[PDB]
């Protein structure tokens, strides 16, 4: 439950 | 009748020079020290013997039988950042989203507040000060946002740059490309429901090149209730419409990949709860949107041309209605001229192919995080970025009065338009050449 | 004999400075509230004791014994769009198609009816310019054309940039290449049978480069029919000719992909019933032609350089014929100067192969909706863009004669050719140097 | 000495200013008409009335 | 030795005429309001300016 | 019978 | 024998 909040996908 | 006398040299006559200058190797040491160029202390003396201050003690003695008066030219060079802290352009207040909280049974509790980021000085183009705004309310939202309920999802206010309406269609209520077309326009500022931004104490309002059309009313605040006509419109449901080929068209893409909801306002309207500034502008009602009371401008990265005055105190005569003083701030003023601050203009057609490409070059989507989201995406570079630039500036103020006794030091102060020092004079340097000018 | 007295200080002498500026904090407070930097007030005291307004009581005495006169240089600065409302750069009438109907058992109905469409205010560039009003025509058609018949196959006025005639062969009467060679070379307009456009009321014509070669017959329509010879050539079927290798070659294309119709003239002619104008005008007949009465020019995006006149009312001599009076929209008028705005030029030979890039690029082809359609699509974008920037001017204005009984508030005004407040300033200040002229 | 007078208005001494220029919105309209930018009238007046 | 000045027009000679009149549009709307016609103000101005 | 105007093929 | 003058090959 934590948003790193960045698209490491890609 | 027209002398120029001196301690006890060779009299001259009719004019000379007398020159104002702070990189003089004596008095560097001695005088000025806890000073900069901008305030700084000086002997006019050029005269190899003599121990400055004790230089102090002479004067240059233009006759006493005339009122002299002299040009003075001079040489202005500074180094001041775009943004930073003394001219007011690393900071902004912006209203965001707190807290989302699931609270007493049914209610969804949604808390906002107002909250003021700061950007790290420096950071010059226009763009790029976009994106570390854009940034700030990010970096901001990962101290609190997150740790307290609300998604990115609903993340209040966000500075744009593009026309989230090209696409659209009259009939459809749709942007039917199925994206809002990724092309730069104007910076605009975006807001979702009770949120917005403050300017009030900040000259990056000019770097976004939005102004009130009534400048003097001290209070830039632009609230989401104020973007009224003008919320960014819905993408189509490009895929479920091509595959269906009734057509499905009326379905309006309710999020995207990682599956971030674009907020909108029913499950019937087409349009979503993101409120646009640009929009607002030229595609909202003209006599009471926002048009009404604010100006489309072009940007402009210096932020505001402003003035700096100078001032002579032991030199000139001091100008009809200033009235002499030693207060620093309140010395009289000989000479106004522009802050040397210009915009240079370029071309990158490379932009947008570039943010494509950038995003590979800088190792990190630090401002791009939202990769799919169709608005947090980042906005798109306008080709023709402009940066402010320091340029030297070889001024020219006209005669001014002098005293007919000048002291051997004479006190040299660049003040700006609060009256104050400006801690970006890199190099200022001032010719004075006396004549004649009528007599007692 | 010259003195230069104010209140009670110490009388001065030959020449002095007065400021006129915006920015000092207390009268912007009182004072100016309701004004903007082109029409405000300010108090010439600048004695910080006194009340502004109190200060309004007091005045600067110039001997009275002397006529004077006094140097006015000024500090100008704006941030005005390319294309804006105020401008009238944001508007512009065409003709299009409104209906295409079935009619009366074997009548083929055209309606065609004249209409203005708008831009959003701000977006630079000429070639987007050019874009944003290809679009509008669009945008229309969206909202119009379609639903009441007329295909795209039909849509009447499009802005282009070619010369539709580069692969044209004298024999064949057709474009060999099957491609109407995609480089830009200047603006034109293109139209339908029955269309057209009128600039009556816009600068845009201006942008596009195209101007009557006399100016002040108020009157700029340009319709199909003054288009006379000068009708975009047909396409060779490039396909059917080499495939064919008697020879196929007069065969014309008719369509395209997407199946549109190139609506020529007859089953016979080379021709399509297309007009451009940049054909009529070095193409056609000379002497009766368009080259007759208009004129190909330059592009330049500031639209034309206009300018702005200044006015001081209370402080300066209303020059010769002017009579003095106190409505905003006569005063008199003390300097004339342009108004700020430069046009820089750039390259970007990534022009065409930037259009081809630049649509991956943006997400959409929602300039290029119709990639196939030699005609209708997007015009190359030229090598060597403008783009309207603005830049601080330090004008000069000459010695004008002063009263000898100086206001404590002056009021300064920037009035346009037309006579109004230019919203776009944001800067405004001047210095007054005044000296001796002569006695009474 | 060094007057510069006009129909009737208070005489002014020692310099002015008078204007060429093509904008004007009355002269335009009469005036020039068949000229262009570089052949043509102008009104030096500038008193509203006339 | 006898003028007449105003503000900045010509200077006039020997006479002329300054008219007190209640009727003017402008001063009405401002000036008078809760007067009448036997105790008003009025400008004696008449420059259409101002 | 509705035209979206836009090349969704390319 | 017609001479196009186009090299339509490239």
């Amino acid at each position: 439950t934590f948003n790193p909040v960045y698209p490491y996908d890609t | 009748r027209n002398s120029i006398r001196y301690s006890e040299l060779a009299p001259l006559f009719d004019t000379t020079r007398v020159y104002l200058v702070d990189n003089k190797s004596t008095d560097v040491a001695s005088l000025n020290y806890q000073n900069d160029h901008s305030n700084f202390l000086t002997t006019v003396i050029q005269n190899n013997d003599y121990s400055p201050g004790e230089a102090s003690t002479q004067t240059i003695n233009l006759d006493d039988r005339s009122h002299w008066g002299g040009d003075l030219k001079t040489i202005l060079h500074t180094n001041m950042p775009n943004v930073n802290e003394f001219m007011f352009t690393n900071k902004f207040k912006a209203r965001v989203m707190v807290s989302r909280s699931l609270t007493k049974d049914k209610q969804v509790e949604l808390k906002y507040e107002w909250v003021e980021f700061t950007l790290p000085e420096g950071n010059y183009s226009e763009t790029m000060t976009i994106d570390l705004m854009n940034n700030a309310i990010v970096e901001h939202y990962l101290k609190v946002g997150r740790q307290n309920g609300v998604l990115e999802s609903d993340i209040g206010v966000k500075f744009d740059t593009r026309n989230f309406r090209l696409g659209f269609d009259p009939v459809t209520g749709l942007v039917m490309p199925g994206v809002y077309t990724n092309e730069a326009f104007h910076p605009d500022i975006i807001l979702l429901p009770g949120c917005g931004v403050d300017f009030t104490h900040s000259r990056l309002s000019n770097l976004l090149g939005i102004r009130k059309r009534q400048p003097f009313q001290e209070g830039f605040r632009i609230t989401y209730d104020d973007l009224e006509g003008g919320n960014i419109p819905a993408l189509l449901d490009v895929d479920a419409y091509q595959a269906s080929l009734k057509k499905p068209v009326i379905k309006p893409l309710t999020e995207d990949s990682k599956k971030r909801s674009y907020n909108l306002i029913s499950n019937d309207s087409t349009f979503t709860q993101y409120r646009s500034w640009y929009l607002a502008y030229n595609y909202g009602d003209p006599q009471t949107g926002i048009r009404s009371w604010t100006l489309l401008c072009t940007p402009d990265v210096t932020c505001g041309s402003e003035q700096v005055y100078w001032s002579l105190p032991d030199m000139m005569q001091d100008p009809v209605t200033f009235r002499s003083t030693s207060q620093i701030s309140n010395f009289p003023v000989v000479g106004a001229e522009l802050l040397p601050v210009h915009s240079k203009s370029f071309y990158n057609d490379q932009a947008v192919y570039s943010q494509l490409i950038r995003q590979f070059t800088s190792l990190t989507h630090v401002f791009n995080r939202f990769p799919e989201n169709q608005i947090l995406a980042r906005p798109p570079a306008p080709t023709i970025t402009t940066v402010s630039e320091n340029v030297p500036a070889l001024t020219d103020h006209g005669t001014l009065p002098l005293r007919n006794s000048i002291g051997g030091v004479q006190r040299v102060t660049i003040t700006d338009a609060r009256r104050r020092t400006c801690p970006y004079v890199y190099k200022a340097l001032g010719i004075v050449s006396p004549r004649v000018l009528s007599s007692r």
